[PDB]
């Protein structure tokens, strides 16, 4: 588990939360956010 | 109805124009709180 | 001494942190309009320490700068920008026009009179959709009178006579009730016990 | 009144049962000054 | 709205009556300095 997502519309239609917790710290942001209907992190390993 | 109960917090905070009017409550309500320990008490007294 | 401020709707909110918060140098910077104070005295602020003191940043019209006042009620108080009744802090407002005004109108300060109801406590809504303030579903871009943020102010600097632009910063904060981390300019002495 | 305030707390639990019958409080986190309606909201899932 | 005014010295008195209400769409003709109400708050004209 990673974090959240809160907010009234979910469809950039007004401003919204993103919570994200990784390796080492958080992010919080909030901004007007067209978010996907089923939000998840593909986190990879990159070999470039 | 004071801003607070601490009166070192309405003394760190409102001046005299202020601070006065909010100490005069405290004093209504704490004389008031006296008068009705005493009230008791000299009940109590009669009844030992 | 910002370029220029936000416009009320979309109100600006600063966060003032580990610093020392001298007031003295905001009133030697500018001959204010307004120092008005709310659960606190100007005489006190330099003996106290305020755990987040908070600048709202926006620019009012010069017959509604008192309408930032704790509960009272009128079009910016209702839609764009309230304070809660139980406000703690200070509102100083000043005149602009000198800096802010425009000879046609600075027609860049939309603010809005259309919303569903009365705005919440230190809410911000840039939800700039066709209200529809008419009987009807007003759809599209427009409809049967109905609108969005109204267009602004004629903001002309010789016309508004205690009627154009003044720029004002509402400091929230709260003191005395956790850890305070801005303070005032006092210095501390050795500690004894 | 526009704040986002979270809390949180770690539990060391035993083999015996999830979500137990024991006592603990949650301490404060940090303090969001959003200024933004929320009324949904969704946990986020990482997949490598 | 009205093109003169009876001089203060012979004031001019409207009975208004069997009517509704409404102040919104009149207060806001008229941009005024002074909105004082005596034992009534403007918030609650519109409901009484
Ligand atoms: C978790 O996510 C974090 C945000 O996505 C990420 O932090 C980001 O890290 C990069 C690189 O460390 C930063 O980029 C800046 O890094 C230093 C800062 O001094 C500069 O030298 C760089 O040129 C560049 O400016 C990002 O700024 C930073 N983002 C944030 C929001 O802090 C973490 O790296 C992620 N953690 C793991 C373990 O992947
Ligand atoms: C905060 O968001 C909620 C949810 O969108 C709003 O509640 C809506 O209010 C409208 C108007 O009364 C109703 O038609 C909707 O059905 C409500 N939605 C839900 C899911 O309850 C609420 O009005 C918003 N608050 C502010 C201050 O904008
Ligand atoms: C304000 O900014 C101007 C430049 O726009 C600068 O010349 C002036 O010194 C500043 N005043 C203060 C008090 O910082
Ligand atoms: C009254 O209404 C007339 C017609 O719209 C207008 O010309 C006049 O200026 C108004 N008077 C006042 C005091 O608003």
């Amino acid at each position: 588990i990673r974090g959240w997502i809160f907010g009234t519309t979910l469809d950039s239609k007004t401003q919204s939360l993103l919570i994200v917790n990784n390796a080492t710290n958080v992010v919080i942001k909030v901004c007007e956010f067209q978010f996907c209907n089923d939000p998840f992190l593909d986190v990879y390993y990159h070999k470039n | 109805g004071a801003i607070s109960s601490v009166l070192n917090d309405i003394l760190s905070r409102l001046d005299k124009v202020e601070a006065e009017v909010q100490i005069d409550r405290l004093i209504t309500g704490r004389l008031q709180s006296l008068q009705t320990y005493v009230t008791q008490q000299l009940i109590r007294a009669a009844e030992i | 001494n910002a370029t220029r401020f936000a416009s009320v709707y979309a109100w600006n909110r600063k966060r003032i942190s580990n610093c020392v918060a001298d007031y003295s140098v905001l009133y030697n910077f500018a001959p204010f309009f307004a120092f008005k104070c709310y659960g606190v005295s100007p005489t006190k602020l330099n003996d106290l320490c305020f755990t987040n003191v908070y600048a709202d940043s926006f620019v009012i019209r010069g017959n509604e700068v008192s309408q930032i006042a704790p509960g009272q009620t009128g079009n910016i108080a209702d839609y764009n920008y309230k304070l809660p009744d139980d406000f703690t802090g200070c509102v100083i407002a000043w005149n602009s026009n000198k800096l802010d005004s425009k000879v046609g109108g600075n027609y860049n300060y939309l603010y809005r009179l259309f919303r569903k109801s009365n705005l919440k406590p230190f809410e911000r809504d840039i939800s700039t959709e066709i209200y529809q303030a008419g009987n009807k579903p007003c759809n599209g871009v427009a409809g049967f009178n109905c609108y969005f943020p109204l267009r602004s102010y004629g903001f002309r600097p010789t016309y508004g006579v205690g009627h154009q632009p003044y720029r004002v910063v509402v400091l929230s904060f709260e003191l005395l009730h956790a850890p305070a981390t801005v303070c005032g300019p006092k210095k501390s002495t050795n500690l004894v016990k | 009144d526009g704040y986002f305030k979270i809390y949180s707390k770690h539990t060391p639990i035993n083999l015996g049962r999830d979500l137990p019958q024991g006592f603990s409080a949650l301490e404060p986190l940090v303090d969001l000054p959003i200024g933004i309606n929320i009324t949904r909201f969704q946990t986020l899932l990482a997949l490598h």
